RNA sequence: GGGGCCGCGGCCCCGCUUCGCGCAGCAACGCCCCCAGAUGGGGAGUUUGGCUGGGGCGGCACGUCUGCUAGACCCCAACGCAGACGUCCUACGGUGGGCUCAGCGCGGACAGAACCCGCGCGUCGAGCACAAGGGCAAACGCCCGCCUCACGGCGCCCCCCCGGGUGCCGGCGGGAAACCGGGGCCUAGCGAUCCCUCGCGCAUGCACGCCGCGUCGCGGGGGUGGCUGAAAAGUUACCACAGGGAUAACUGGCUUGUGGCGGCCAAGCGUCCGCAGCGACGCCGCUUUUUGAUUCUUCGAUGUCGGCUCUUCCUAGCAUGGCGUGGCAGCGCGCGCCAAGUGUUGGA
RNA sequence: AAGGUGAAUUCUGCCCAGUGCCCGGGUCACGCCGGCGCGACCCGCGCACGCACGGGUCAACGGCGGGAGUAACUAUGAC
RNA sequence: GCGGCGAAAGACCAAUCGAACUGCCUGGUAGCUGGUUCCCUCCGAAAUGUCCCGCAGGACAGCGGGCGCCCCGCAGGUCUGCCGCGUAGAGCAAUGGCGCGGCGUCCGGCGCCGGCGCACCCCCAAACUGCGAAGCGGCAGGGCGCGCGCAGCAGCGUGCGCGCGCACAACUGCGGGCGCCUAGUGGGCCGCCGCUGGUAAGCAGCGCCGGCAAUGAGGACACAACCUCGUGCGCGGGCAAGGGACCCCAGCUGCGCACACAGACGAAGGGCGCGGGCGCGCCCGCCCCGAAAAUGGACGGUGCUCAGCGCAGCCCCGACCCCGCGCACGCACAGC
RNA sequence: CAUGUGCGCAGCGAGUCCGCUCCGCGGCGCAGCGAAGGCCAUCGAGCUGCGCACAUGCGACCCGAUAGGCAGUGAACUACGCC
């Protein structure tokens, strides 16, 4: 039968119950960074107390 | 639906019955001439013959 | 329920009363193997052919 | 069905699904305890178990393993000195559908038999069977052994002669 | 629509920009033997009526134009997907 | 229809009898048996959607898109308003260069309202497939050249999808280049599992090989528009059941469009004369005696029309009582007032 | 045996397009056959009832239309 | 018995017939109706979103409860700052309408009339906007500075590692974050303000907030929602809303006004009715006419003409509210 | 009752589980990924029992259809036919 189609009533008071929270802090991700910029990036990292020219000196081409 | 009244005369309960018929009434199978007087024309149930 | 021509609220046929020599037994009402219907009016010669 | 779980497999649909109690569990036991003892008091000095062969499993799960098998091939019965149909009149399963397979089954076999019939003290007929006085031998004749392997050990330099 | 016979494009085979030949992707005839074809056939056998559905309500009065595009170098073989037409002509 | 149903002869045809059969006959056919078509409401099952100011009929805020409703973030309902989509396009796509459109003005043989050309102006009023909105002037429009980024492989985002955005590594096109391009200026133009089919696979036949005889993975496609996707015609007044006052058919209630009744204004009519009496065009009310509207009460039932019978009530007064007024001489008639006591019939 | 109409009297008109029934002469299933193969297969061809096509049949199911002008007033419309 | 039998009514077939009766399958299935059994204590909803042959039902999400773990600062708020909106208003300036005049080296017709043009102007717009509020939304108010390494990115930066140094950032409040399992719910209704459809509706459909549902108690004559205001069991105080002639707790002092069985439902239109005010006409109060329904009857009643309509002063009454105390119960327990 | 999941408790713990039996190298776990060929960790506490809540299958909280089927019984009422 024929009622009623929609409304937002009490939809306000429900969602300040538990309130709303804020977005849950996480570990930096890498979802959506530039491939290019990322990659680099992370080369940075591999290399980074010891050269790349040393470290290909020691574990040869690296790639 | 049921059945109709067509199927239903075909059982074998519905025949005429057969102490109604005087008797088969069939041309005599004979070797020679057989002669014979007509003893009795009678009636058959039914049969208006 | 009692048969093919078993009608409502005015008494007709309603389909053709020619049935088909091939019909179901409870099919076969009316006119079963009609090769024509109607009024003869003619001759034998000119109804067979 | 509502929340978050495995997808429901509960085969109780046909309500022709009968159920099987264990009430008659520890009588059956009892049972079969009993039954047993009357057993080996029927065959008063005869053992109560045939001498079954070792035989290894089948797969390559259950290879590395043997177990006890069915009965003796004919050909270890022969090699072992006794005519088959002899050889199941005293305790000794034979099996005459085994195939002899390798040399290692069937010289254990063949040694198995050997051991076996040097253990045994034949009697005259029943009555002086029953008068022996011996112990009779309760359990499985000669059974494999279960252990755990032991780790061989060979020195580090004989590695290099060894395994090449 | 109007495609051409002859489109330069990628081949993945010749990792290179090379000529195709295009021409339009028709569906075959379903075989005799695949899995589903068996599996249907033995359940159609018997009295078991018709066991799988058969869709009566069509909606829609296009297929999606599928081009194959065969390369003059390797003769490599692969296809793409166009819109939705009526009529396709090519040339 | 074909096959099986073990027979002889002769030319599919004709004899035959010894099979078979409903058996003095037919006849090696057919009965019968086995497959395979055709027919088959005679019958068997089953189906025949939803939304809905009851249901039906109709129509689809049943999938998607634009403007509004929408009350200045976004979101926001109605069988709300105004519409649209299911296609179309090898160009109407990509790009580079050049250009400027609609319209107006003023000139020019035939030449006219309307042929073409020129000059001047021209903020976008044009065009951009289409609905609408947004966008756009050395362009997002027009014209021309060269093209096919309407591409493969990996991601990510907006995110049910659909669609779009954004990256990386290749492959390219245009351009001197910067750049631009991952189809259509942007917002619609589309579709699961299973199955089929094709392309691709550095897959595969679980004792081992081979034979596309198959099976898989990945990506397309074939489709569910009732658009998160059954495979589906009716009738029942012979109907049954579970229910529903979530929901119609009486009354009641709210409302009063319609019905009924009453006011206000006064154009005009009424011999002259707006108002003796009317009264248009308009406007304001009242009533619940009409009919709707709605669906609040009732569907484990409130007996549904009319009449008969019998009682009572209201006044918006028909008669009877008293009056006022008249375009009231009388007789009569009209208009208005007070009053609900008593009345308000017999019939076709 | 199957139907319809329902005494008599007087009648029972027109329609075979549709549907049905009946009659007559391209398409189609299995097997067969043929191609192919090492085999499974796969590929083809032939075809009966039917459909189709042609015909009959309404005391079979049933059906049985419009628009314009037009006479000695007008009206009507024989035409 | 999907059978019979029927001069046909779906009639009849053992008080059963549009498919009899018996036993069984069978405790058939039911998204539907009904019912669902002790107490106290602690907390306490939803009637919404998406999808569904979905619309009397579900599943997911939201909300409830229970169980946890972790020390990360937390907020339905204000302030400060920067962006966003396009409603009310405003505007005819573009789009789209409306309407008359005015003007004219414009056109037509016979100086006039009609077209057209222009400028002013008029009435306008949910699907118009040169403007644009109130109101809202987003975000920020803490880490910074320096140095050194690294890169295949880049072409002269950007990121990322590491070290040293500096350092606690408007107001107010205050513990917070996260996880797991599970219920009920998915017919709502009402008020305020803002709306849509509709003549309207105790009608239908929305937005925001509050309520009822599930919220007692006081006041409303009674009365789910109004007002006050929350609510253990008592005692004492003070009050709220609302009242203070009698029902019925609580009132007196003064100043006005009104006479109509008024106050006690109402319109347009009226009234040398009364009281004030302004320039005979207006204006403001009260009253009157307009003002008619059916059981006898309702400011709640009695009644009231200072119990009506207004005001002022002081006072009073009145809840489980607030305050204080005591007790019970809960808590992480000098308390709440 | 079966099978799960979550929580609590319990024993042992890279293991764990007596109860089929006269004696589990049976299950799960100590590590995963892929359809597969193939790849194999940079790596992780589980097993079993007890109890509750909950999901599902079962009669499934209790009671309830109209129906459908299988097997039977009736023409002493009544319908028709025959003697
Ligand atoms: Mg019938
Ligand atoms: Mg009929
Ligand atoms: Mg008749
Ligand atoms: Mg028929
Ligand atoms: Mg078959
Ligand atoms: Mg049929
Ligand atoms: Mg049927
Ligand atoms: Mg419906
Ligand atoms: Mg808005
Ligand atoms: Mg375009
Ligand atoms: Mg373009
Ligand atoms: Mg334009
Ligand atoms: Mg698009
Ligand atoms: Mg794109
Ligand atoms: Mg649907
Ligand atoms: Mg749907
Ligand atoms: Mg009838
Ligand atoms: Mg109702
Ligand atoms: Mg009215
Ligand atoms: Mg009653
Ligand atoms: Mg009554
Ligand atoms: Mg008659
Ligand atoms: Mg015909
Ligand atoms: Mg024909
Ligand atoms: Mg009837
Ligand atoms: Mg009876
Ligand atoms: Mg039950
Ligand atoms: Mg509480
Ligand atoms: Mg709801
Ligand atoms: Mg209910
Ligand atoms: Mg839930
Ligand atoms: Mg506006
Ligand atoms: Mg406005
Ligand atoms: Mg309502
Ligand atoms: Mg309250
Ligand atoms: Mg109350
Ligand atoms: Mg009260
Ligand atoms: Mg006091
Ligand atoms: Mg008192
Ligand atoms: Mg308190
Ligand atoms: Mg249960
Ligand atoms: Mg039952
Ligand atoms: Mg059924
Ligand atoms: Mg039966
Ligand atoms: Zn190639």
């Amino acid at each position: 039968a024929k009622r009623k189609n929609h409304t937002n009533h009490n939809q306000n008071r429900k969602n300040h119950r538990n309130g709303i929270k804020k977005v849950k802090k996480s570990a930096p991700s890498f979802r959506g960074l530039n491939h290019k910029y990322l990659r680099n990036m992370l080369y940075s990292r591999k290399y980074n107390n010891i050269g790349r020219a040393a470290y290909e000196a020691e574990h040869g081409p690296q790639q | 639906s049921k059945v109709i009244r067509r199927l239903r005369l075909l059982k074998p309960h519905h025949r005429p019955k057969a102490m109604w018929k005087v008797g088969e009434t069939r041309i005599p199978v004979v070797s020679e001439t057989m002669h014979g007087v007509v003893s009795e024309i009678v009636h058959e149930r039914g049969k208006v013959a | 329920v009692d048969h093919p021509h078993g009608g409502g609220n005015k008494q007709h046929i309603g389909h053709p009363s020619t049935i088909s020599k091939h019909a179901p037994p409870g099919q076969k009402v009316g006119l079963v193997a009609a090769r024509r219907t109607g009024l003869r009016r003619g001759s034998k010669k000119v109804l067979n052919k | 069905m509502k929340h978050n779980n495995t997808l429901p497999n509960n085969h109780f649909k046909k309500t022709a699904i009968r159920f099987k109690t264990w009430f008659n569990q520890p009588a059956k036991k009892e049972k079969r305890i009993q039954l047993r003892k009357e057993k080996a008091e029927k065959m008063y000095p005869m053992p109560v178990e045939k001498l079954r062969p070792i035989v290894r499993c089948s797969s390559i799960r259950y290879n590395i393993k043997q177990r006890l098998g069915r009965g003796f091939t004919p050909e270890e019965c022969r090699a072992a000195g006794l005519d088959y149909n002899y050889a199941r009149t005293i305790g000794i399963a034979v099996d005459m559908r085994r195939k002899n397979m390798n040399k290692e089954t069937f010289d254990q076999n063949v040694e198995r038999i050997k051991v076996y019939t040097s253990r045994l003290t034949f009697y005259k007929d029943r009555k002086e069977a029953k008068a022996s006085g011996a112990a009779q031998h309760i359990g499985k004749i000669m059974p494999p052994k279960k252990t755990p392997p032991v780790v061989q050990t060979i020195k580090v330099e004989e590695i290099a002669q060894k395994f090449p | 629509v109007n495609i051409p016979d002859k489109r330069n494009t990628h081949c993945k085979k010749c990792n290179k920009h090379t000529e195709h030949k295009v021409s339009q992707y028709k569906k075959s005839k379903e075989g005799r033997n695949g899995q589903g074809t068996r599996r249907y056939r033995r359940k159609q056998r018997g009295y078991h009526g018709q066991t799988k559905p058969i869709l009566r309500r069509k909606a829609k009065v296009t297929k999606k134009l599928v081009i194959k595009l065969r390369c003059s170098v390797c003769d490599a073989k692969h296809q793409q997907t166009m819109k939705r037409t009526k009529h396709v002509e090519f040339g």
